[PDB]
């Protein structure tokens, strides 16, 4: 026994994948198919800031700093909370960004330790650690990276410390992590 | 427009090496990456390495190690592959394509030919065919020549509807090639009809009026 | 390294349906949403083309009719409906990794209705005649399907030796298929006989099609 209700879906982005120079400029359109006139707004995945409404975001002057989650809403006035969202992930060519550049660690002298490092950029970086041991990878934003590496505390580690180095094919960029004793 | 050009095809000897380009134009070479892929006999396709022109890196398939050396000239806003130590294996389509970050190649070059022999270059001998909707039906040969490719026109290429240019076949490693012209009962012999072919590696070029 | 394996390797779809081009992975080819996966097509002569990057999107240019979808491990391609330039072979490929790889490709054969093969017969030209050689020629049209047999007939006897055969692709806008053959021999035998024959057996007709000419009648 049909049915004809409403609906939004089909919620499509413009480019889908944009690679952008910093500086350049960049027009995203959104597109959705549905059952009455639609609304469109634009958001900044990583903070509730509405940038501006309607189909079409223009950015200009790109610095690194704009690039990742961008989430077009594809709503209907008439209808009170029917809406359907899509995210697009802009990628601005840049060298490895660290998540931080130096940090410390409180240990003991009998423990082996789970180090991280995280870093950003376009292509995708790398990352390596300068004391011996296999490192994992963790992939889990097409730009940013998570390295873990386990280390035993030894005294020259506690008087080195240790460094990660984040290389892409623009650069290289490292951040270091010192490690500090029981009182 | 993005364009790539690749040189011409190559005639190398066993043991030799050979310098492959890839000209660039329509976009700022410095950002993007040129990857190489390389296609034997019309089909499948391997990728052998990439080099980004902006800070001169290059990342290589395992498996062309020793065989491929990727360079570039900003100058001319050029990619270079430099082919060592051919054997037969190697004698295949190379084609340059630009990428970005993520890898996917939105532009590829023509392909080059390379061919790894020791015979040597043999200059086509290209010969006319006159018959004896309603119409009628021309033909040219192109017997016996080496290496691959020739190009194969008629009017200088102004005419292509109703080509049929059949695929080289290879016979005591001398390649013979044929193409036909069909076209109205009413425009033979009152139009001319030239077959027009170019050998570059012997630096012959023909052509041919077709005649009863 | 990370294969690709792509299913079938050859597809006959009849103008108007949909083809559907499966490509499987050894690993896992998506990441944190992006799945990196795109889709080629090639002509012949012609260079590969890009129609789908990551997985999903339709490069700029390309008809709505191509479409591609998948994640992880699998992925398809999908083409509806079928047009006549559309037989070309179409290859997957992963940016996950390196090395980058390609699955081993689809040819695609588009399905028309049958037609026969126009025949055209040619004998030695004198321009080759001037060398002690002597080649003819016969070229046979826009048939359907692909298989066709052919067969020289010199004074009714046959000609095995000395013949060389050559086929096309799918044309890209009748979806027909053209051969042309050609038979080679020293001068002195060919003016040592007289009839010279091209017969094709092909689907179309019951009796195979003969085209022939006789060397001493002008
Ligand atoms: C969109 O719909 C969701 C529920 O599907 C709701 O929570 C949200 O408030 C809606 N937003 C707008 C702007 O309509
Ligand atoms: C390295 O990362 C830090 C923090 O993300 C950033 O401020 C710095 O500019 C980066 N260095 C380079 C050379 O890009
Ligand atoms: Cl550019
Ligand atoms: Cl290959």
């Amino acid at each position: 026994q049909e049915l004809l209700v409403n609906y939004v879906s089909d919620v499509r982005v413009s480019p889908a994948a944009p690679e952008r120079q910093e500086g350049s400029s960049l027009t995203l359109t959104c597109e959705a198919e549905s059952s009455q006139d639609l609304e469109f707004q634009w958001l900044r995945e990583e903070t509730g800031q509405v940038l501006e409404r309607g189909p079409v975001l223009q950015l200009h002057d790109l610095k690194r700093e704009a690039g990742g989650g961008y989430r077009c809403v594809a709503s209907v006035p008439s209808i009170p909370g029917l809406n359907r969202t899509q995210l697009v992930n802009v990628a601005i060519f840049g060298p490895p960004w660290m998540a931080f550049k130096e940090r410390k660690v409180w240990v003991k002298e009998n423990m082996v330790l789970n180090l991280s490092c995280e870093a950003s950029g376009h292509p995708r970086p790398t990352i390596s650690w300068n004391v011996n041991g296999t490192a994992s990878e963790q992939d889990q934003d097409p730009q940013r990276v998570l390295s873990t590496l386990n280390v035993l505390v030894t005294p020259e580690l506690l008087e080195t410390g240790v460094e990660c180095t984040a290389s892409n094919d623009l650069g290289k960029n490292t951040s270091i992590l010192f490690l500090e004793l029981v009182n | 427009e993005v364009q790539l050009l690749e040189s011409g095809a190559e005639l190398v000897r066993p043991g030799a090496s050979v310098k492959l380009s890839c000209k660039t134009s329509g976009y700022i070479f410095t950002n993007y990456w040129i990857h190489w892929v390389k296609q034997r006999s019309g089909q499948g396709l391997e990728w052998i390495a990439r080099i980004y022109p902006g800070t001169d890196i290059t990342y290589y398939n395992e498996k062309f190690k020793g065989k491929a050396t990727l360079t570039v000239d900003k100058s001319s806003s050029s990619a270079y592959m430099l082919l060592s130590s051919l054997k037969s294996e190697d004698s295949s389509v190379y084609f340059c394509a630009r990428s970005g970050g993520y890898w996917y190649f939105d532009v590829w070059g023509a392909g080059t030919t390379v061919t790894v022999s020791s015979a040597k270059t043999t200059a086509p001998s290209v010969y006319p065919l006159a018959p004896v909707g309603s119409s009628v039906t021309l033909g040219c040969l192109v017997k016996g020549y080496f290496p691959e490719p020739v190009t194969l026109t008629w009017n200088s290429g102004s005419l292509s509807s109703g080509v049929h240019t059949f695929p080289a076949v290879l016979n005591s490693d001398l390649y013979t090639l044929s193409s036909l012209m069909t076209v109205t009962s009413s425009t033979w012999p009152s139009q001319s009809i030239t077959c027009n072919v170019a050998h570059p590696a012997s630096s012959t070029k023909v052509d041919k009026k077709i005649e009863p | 390294e990370l294969v690709m394996t792509q299913s079938p390797a050859s597809l006959a779809v009849s103008l108007g349906q949909r083809a559907t081009i499966s490509c499987r992975a050894s690993k896992s080819v998506s990441i944190s949403g992006y799945s990196y996966m795109h889709w080629y097509q090639q002509k012949p002569g012609q260079p590969p083309k890009l129609l789908i990057y990551l997985a999903s999107n339709l490069e700029s240019g390309v008809p709505a009719r191509f479409s591609g979808s998948g994640s992880g491990t699998d992925f398809t391609l999908n083409i509806h409906p079928v047009e006549e330039e559309d037989a070309a072979t179409y290859y997957c490929q992963h940016s996950r990794e390196l090395p980058y790889t390609f699955g081993g490709g689809t040819k695609l054969e588009i399905k028309r209705a049958d037609a026969a093969p126009t025949v055209s017969i040619f004998p030695p030209s004198s321009e080759q005649l001037t060398s002690g050689g002597a080649s003819v020629v016969c070229f046979l049209n826009n048939f359907y399907p692909k298989d066709i047999n052919v067969k020289w007939k010199i004074d009714g006897s046959e000609r095995q030796n000395g013949v060389l055969n050559s086929w096309t692709d799918q044309d890209s806008k009748d979806s027909t298929y053209s051969m042309s053959s050609t038979l080679t021999l020293t001068k002195d035998e060919y003016e040592r006989h007289n009839s010279y024959t091209c017969e094709a057996t092909h689907k179309t007709s019951t009796s195979p099609i003969v085209k022939s000419f006789n060397r001493n009648e002008c």
